[PDB]
């Protein structure tokens, strides 16, 4: 009767920036997925492949919990086959994604009068991300043909940009904390079931 | 990577950078306009200075991408708009000279005072001092004193500054490859590279003059009826065939004839519709006023006001100690933040202004998904036209009865309709010759068709000829009377008030047709009609992303400014005016003046 440490992920003091998204591996524990789905504290709870309705009646080899912060209008990009700044440059889900996406508004925590610049996102990248890839590089993006020499200037821009969350922003620009549960199945012990 | 691909990336950095600096500048500006303190002045000036400096930098960086090599038109629009910024085209010295002239002229206008004879301590400013005289006084001599004193002690200060202001502005406009500064202003209506929707700067002059010709018959009869009524009240001061004296027009310049209503009301035994008493009887507050305005836009299919709007706006006067700038304004701070600043009182006028200001908000919300540089009305006249048609529908007796402010036992008779349309014509129609003539004079001055030693001679030749208004005192070339108006001395284009007036009645006529309105156009209420709201929204969400010719077509089915809906609005008055002036002279002689 070892309970999974979901509280460390959902109830964390600070979330990661989406470009530097976090991943906690979950193993050898009992997980109560019914508590999450029937908590009503979340504005988004969509599952793909698996169903939210009492699917604690299954077993998986490992569960990965990815957490980050984005703005409200970008939550729709945390989904299979979506494009945009987040889905192409920060955090990409695969087409065959089997798991759930959980999000809730966090204006009460991640917004400050005058701007909270702790949370960043990737604005430029030479190519799109493969699914579940992470890029934390701070190399200056070269948009022209002249080398940048590690500083920003003409056609040379530092790639990471900030949200600057303010409490008086619109819901579409307010911070949302996101948890992405990945469910993995290998020819393996399957050490996470939960009744 | 091509030049265009570099430009798309450059605008991506700009949008996200500007979006952030604009929000900080608007927040600081909002905090002062709601809590007026010294430290809030400092915060605004800082955030505003960083916003301006960021624009100067990005405007320079934008020029390094040459427009000839861009093909995506929506990209070229953003690149072009950022590039045209006149600080980095003139020399540093000449730009410094111009900004000093502009600031001095603005200061003279806002601090200029006039002191009555025999008492050099009892002085008056333009606002509220001289404006009260020109708006309420019936005494001929008092009005003449205020009119002349303003132009002889503040206008004469502005004359040397305006001459140098014209010289420097033309140099900046010519260096930006325009003919003159007036040509630069007409560039707001320019459209290129879109087949079937293009529009040249010169075509604006022809379309304004072509449409003004059709306005003349209605203006001539309104001018004639007003002259006859004024002559009854001032028999020794007004010629039955001459122009109207300039100081007897309801305000300092005769821009609007609104305050002539008391002396020109056709049926003075029939009172105006004024629901202010009913609002107080039902204990309405400001929140109820804006809740009803929100209800109005919902009824046509437009979205709710955002939760931030109710929490962040200021819809009442803050109090005694806390001071605010009470001019009603609609704020689009960006990042989804929409607010209205308004010191609302429980009155019919503030009830209608709320619909006007919330109409601005709906436009701001509708194009919020556009790129930052395209978040604006299709041209300079679109935004104000949208706001005006909201107060048109909300003020009708049809609308006021449905919302329980006008009793069901009030029936409009053709006399209160004529009273209403004349009051409308005094403001809406009376301003059109004033607006056209003023901007025409400025266009010719920038073009060079009027030499300096004939500025004032030509200014009053056109006032007599076009507006039918005559100066009460001869003015030599030490005067600068156009500069005695805010827009001329504070460097704002003026033709927008002419084009907007024609746009708004084109909008209202189209939306009432979609609403299946039966009757005269001025009684229409577009409430409860989603077809009208959908037709309006199709243009609102465009912003500046499409040519204004196409955006206008989305609402009215025509590609150009049209004066017919305006005349359709005032047809009941026009036939009444023509019957009124059957034994009156229609037109005016330009050689008569009150100084014989
Ligand atoms: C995050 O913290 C909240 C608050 O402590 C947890 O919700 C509580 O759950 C307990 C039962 O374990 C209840 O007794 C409390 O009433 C709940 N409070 C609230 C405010 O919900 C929540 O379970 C935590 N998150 C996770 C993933 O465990
Ligand atoms: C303006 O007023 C608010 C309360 O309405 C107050 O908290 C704030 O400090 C004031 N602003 C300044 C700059 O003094
Ligand atoms: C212009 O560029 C935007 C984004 O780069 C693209 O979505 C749009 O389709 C382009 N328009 C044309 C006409 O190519
Ligand atoms: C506005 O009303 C609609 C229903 O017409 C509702 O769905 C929406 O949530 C409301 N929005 C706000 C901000 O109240
Ligand atoms: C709009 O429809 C509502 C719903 O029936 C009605 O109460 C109201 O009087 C209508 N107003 C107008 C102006 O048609
Ligand atoms: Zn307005």
């Amino acid at each position: 009767t070892n309970l999974c440490p979901f509280g460390e992920v959902f109830n964390a003091t600070r979330f990661a920036s989406v470009y530097a998204w976090n991943r906690k591996r979950i193993s050898n524990c009992v997980a109560d997925y019914s508590v999450l789905y029937n908590s009503a504290s979340f504005s988004t709870f969509k599952c793909y492949g698996v169903s939210p309705t009492k699917l604690n009646d299954l077993c998986f080899t490992n569960v990965y919990a990815d957490s980050f912060v984005i703005r409200g209008d970008e939550v729709r990009q945390i989904a299979p086959g979506q494009t945009g700044k987040i889905a192409d440059y920060n955090y990409k889900l695969p087409d065959d994604f089997t798991g759930c996406v959980i999000a809730w508004n966090s204006n009460n925590l991640d917004s400050k009068v005058g701007g909270n610049y702790n949370y960043l996102y990737r604005l430029f990248r030479k190519s799109n991300l493969k699914p579940f890839e992470r890029d934390i590089s701070t190399e200056i993006y070269q948009a022209g043909s002249t080398p940048c020499n590690g500083v920003e200037g003409f056609n040379c821009y530092f790639p990471l940009q900030s949200y600057g969350f303010q409490p008086t922003y619109g819901v579409g620009y307010q911070p949302y904390r996101v948890v992405v549960l990945s469910f993995e199945l290998l020819h393996a012990p399957a050490t996470v079931c939960g009744p | 990577s091509t030049i265009e691909e570099q430009a798309k990336t450059f605008l991506d950095k700009f949008n996200h950078e500007a979006e952030d600096l604009f929000y900080q500048s608007s927040l600081a500006s909002w905090n002062y306009n709601t809590n007026i303190t010294e430290e809030n002045v400092q915060n605004m000036n800082n955030a505003g200075d960083k916003w301006s400096a960021f624009l100067k930098e990005q405007s320079t960086l934008a020029q390094m991408y040459p427009l000839q090599e861009i093909q995506n038109l929506t990209v070229k629009l953003q690149l072009q708009a950022l590039q045209q910024n006149g600080s980095s085209v003139l020399s540093e010295d000449k730009s410094k000279r111009l900004n000093t002239i502009l600031n001095t002229m603005s200061t003279i206008y806002s601090t200029g005072k006039v002191c009555n004879p025999d008492n050099p301590q009892e002085c008056l400013l333009l606002e509220p001092g001289l404006n009260e005289i020109m708006a309420n006084s019936l005494d001929y001599n008092e009005r003449l004193w205020a009119w002349e004193s303003w132009r002889s002690e503040v206008g004469k200060q502005l004359r040397p500054l305006y001459e140098e202001y014209v010289v420097l502005k033309n140099e900046m406009a010519r260096a930006n490859h325009y003919e003159d500064y007036g040509d630069y202003w007409r560039g707001d209506y320019e459209v290129n590279g879109v087949d079937g929707y293009d529009y040249s700067r010169g075509q604006l002059i022809e379309d304004v003059e072509h449409t003004f010709e059709e306005i003349k018959p209605l203006y001539e009869h309104l001018h004639a009826y007003v002259r006859a009524k004024l002559m009854n009240a001032y028999p020794s001061y007004i010629s039955p065939i001459g122009c109207l004296p300039a100081h007897l027009l309801g305000d300092m310049w005769g821009r609007f004839w609104t305050n002539l209503y008391s002396l020109t009301v056709p049926f003075g035994q029939k009172p105006n519709i004024d629901v202010t008493d009913a609002m107080v009887d039902q204990a309405w507050d400001a929140q109820r006023i804006f809740k009803e305005a929100e209800k109005f836009f919902v009824s046509v299919g437009l979205p709710n006001m955002t939760q931030g709007f109710w929490e962040n706006s200021m819809l009442t006067d803050p109090g005694n100690v806390q001071k605010a700038v009470c001019h009603p304004t609609a704020w689009d701070l960006g990042k989804g933040d929409f607010r209205i600043l308004m010191c609302t009182k429980v009155t019919m006028d503030d009830f209608l202004t709320a619909h006007h200001e919330m109409g601005h908000i709906q436009y701001d919300m509708a194009y919020a998904a556009q790129p930052f540089l395209l978040r604006n009305g299709a041209n300079e006249g679109f935004h104000e036209a949208v706001g005006e048609i909201m107060s048109l529908s909300a003020a009708t007796p049809k609308h006021l009865k449905s919302i329980g402010l006008l009793s069901p036992d009030f029936q409009e008779d053709n006399e209160t309709e004529i009273n209403f349309l004349l009051k409308q014509a005094l403001t809406i129609v009376g301003t059109l010759p004033f607006t056209y003539m003023l901007e025409k004079w400025r266009w010719m001055v920038f073009k060079g068709e009027i030499p300096k030693d004939q500025w004032m001679k030509k200014w009053w030749e056109m006032k007599r000829e076009i507006v039918g208004v005559v100066e009460p005192v001869p003015h030599d070339e030490t005067y600068c009377d156009p500069a005695s108006l805010f827009h001329v001395s504070n460097d704002y284009s003026f033709i927008r008030y002419y084009t907007r007036t024609l746009y708004q009645f084109q909008f209202q006529e189209a939306l009432c047709q979609a609403a299946k309105h039966e009757g005269p156009l001025h009684k229409c209420d577009i409430s409860n009609s989603t077809e009208a709201g959908q037709k309006l929204f199709n243009m609102l969400r465009l912003g500046k992303s499409e040519p204004w010719t196409l955006a206008l077509e989305n609402v009215v089915g025509a590609k150009n400014m049209n004066v017919r809906p305006l005349l359709n609005y005032f047809e009941p008055l026009f036939t009444w005016l023509k019957d009124q002036n059957k034994n009156s002279f229609v037109g005016w002689s330009t050689d008569w003046s009150p100084y014989a």
